[PDB]
């Protein structure tokens, strides 16, 4: 049972490194921790590097992962850039089930990592509100003009409950509008602490 | 004997009460310590040192709001620690100088795994500390009550969930057999999870995991995972919905599937990655 200490990571542009906690519950069973960061497209470029890239956690232990900025400020500076942090827990081969038909699983925790250009006006707290809309009878289009990724959750066409959305900086996303509509569009979001912001009312643009 | 607050406020001879406003670390993680050091904000002095010796004690310590529901902690009074909320009147420290000395009290608070996001509201009564002062001169027994308010929110970041898994499952049910795969997940704080499989595949449908093993590779087979009958191809995100304090079984079963054509005796081993995606 290996778990990350956060459900996301904010990488402040400039910081030499950010750190994440990993803790292994299983009182008895070693693990090999292998971490990496893929970019938005899922490819392992080297924009970010985690250390130690590979290490063991024996029994109930706690250690720290440090995320290093390899991207020489080659990323957009007006908005956050989306990345994915992955931490894999590699078990060990039982020399006991060796001549047996076996299946081993390797649990991995994959969380968002935002590169936040430290120099933006609109403060993160003041972002969910800026969320406008565009509701048809099938194509509700979440619209985010801020420079932060909006993790829209608990969205509702007033009464009808919809599917969560991730709205990109100065961009937009369209969630299938069920028509069991309203206009009483309602939503909460997920802040830097993986905490639900307070419920706000949809404000179609 | 009188005390004053670094902010400005005082409680005169005979006792009374005052507010103490504190700015706290904005973020604290489960397991860590939130420290409220009052020795930096509460000062007292003896008014007649040369002939009277004052005895200051931490009569009682009480928690409120978030502090009460989201933390477990101790109170460090003059070098020693005690359970907070307090359970007994602390030992006595002495004050013998007209010079304002600090009242060595500090709260060491650690958020509980269940701590939300905002574990302490800005402007809330966080604690009430009772300072009891007597002396070696007469029957003076006065109480100085300090009402500790937090000026800002203290957020405790939400952690990742735990993927309770037994171990290296023996997919021994000989070639045709299939077993259930014990794998559940619980989260100290409810949240939406999703997962997907990853690994080397042997089919165009990308859902039969290649046989990885040396001991005479029982050729032609391969492991396929299913969730209550539904096949799970690699890199197909399965939405678990909201997962909370009660574990949720993914309802997985390991199945043998045929890759090529002629199946052959031998061992069949495989390693699959299960990636839980956090919202
Ligand atoms: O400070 C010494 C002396 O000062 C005043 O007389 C009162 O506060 C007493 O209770 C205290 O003992």
């Amino acid at each position: 049972g290996v778990a990350l200490g956060a459900t996301r990571v904010i990488y402040p542009a400039g910081q030499k490194q950010v750190q994440l906690a990993v803790t292994n519950n299983d009182e008895n069973s070693t693990y090999l921790i292998q971490s990496w960061v893929e970019n938005a497209d899922g490819v392992k470029d080297g924009r970010f590097i985690v250390t130690p890239p590979l290490f063991a956690m024996k029994g109930k232990k706690e250690n720290t992962l440090r995320i290093l900025d390899a991207t020489n400020n080659q990323l957009p500076q007006d908005r956050e850039s989306l990345f994915w942090m992955n931490v894999k827990a590699i078990p060990s081969m039982d020399k006991s089930k060796l001549t047996e038909n076996t299946l081993q699983l390797a649990i991995i925790s994959r969380i968002k990592l935002y590169y936040r250009p430290a120099k933006l006006a609109l403060p993160p707290d003041q972002a969910a509100e800026k969320l406008r809309f565009r509701r048809s009878a099938n194509s509700l289009t979440l619209i985010n003009p801020t420079p932060y990724y909006l993790t829209v959750t608990e969205l509702n066409a007033g009464t009808r409950v919809l599917e969560n959305a991730l709205v990109p900086p100065m961009g937009e996303s369209t969630v299938k509008l069920p028509s069991d509509a309203g206009s009483n569009i309602t939503y909460r979001t997920i802040n830097d602490y993986g905490a639900l912001t307070p419920k706000m009312t949809g404000v179609m643009e | 004997f009188a005390c004053k607050t670094a902010n400005g406020t005082a409680i005169p001879i005979g006792g009374g009460s005052a507010n103490v406003y504190v700015n706290l670390a904005p973020v604290v993680n489960v397991g860590q310590n939130l420290v409220v050091d009052l020795s930096t904000q509460i000062f007292c002095h003896n008014d007649y040192p040369e002939t009277i010796t004052d005895y200051v004690t931490l009569q009682r310590g009480s928690a409120y709001g978030g502090v009460l529901s989201n933390f477990s902690g101790t109170v460090k009074y003059s070098g020693s620690s005690y359970p907070f909320p307090t359970t007994s009147e602390t030992p006595r420290v002495v004050y013998n100088s007209r010079t304002d000395k600090p009242w060595p009290v500090a709260l060491y608070l650690t958020p509980v795994s269940s701590a939300g996001g905002v574990a302490i509201k800005a402007g809330s009564l966080i604690a009430v500390l009772i300072l009891r002062q007597t002396n070696n001169y007469n029957s003076d027994d006065f109480q100085f009550v300090w009402n500790i308010y937090a000026n800002n929110d203290v957020v405790v970041p939400t952690g990742g969930c735990d993927v309770s898994a037994r171990d290296v499952t023996v997919t021994l049910p000989d070639y045709p057999g299939s077993v259930p795969i014990p794998l559940t997940v619980y989260c100290a704080k409810s949240q939406n999870l999703g997962y997907y499989l990853s690994g080397t595949t042997a089919d165009a449908g990308n859902s039969i995991f290649t046989n990885t093993a040396s001991f005479s590779p029982a050729q032609g087979v391969g492991v396929q995972l299913t969730r209550n009958g539904t096949i799970i191809p690699a890199n197909n995100t399965v939405s678990l919905g909201a997962v909370g304090t009660s574990a949720v079984s993914l309802g997985l079963t390991a199945n043998y599937a045929r890759t090529g054509g002629q199946v052959t005796a031998g061992n069949v081993q495989s390693i699959i990655g299960v990636t839980f995606v956090y919202q």
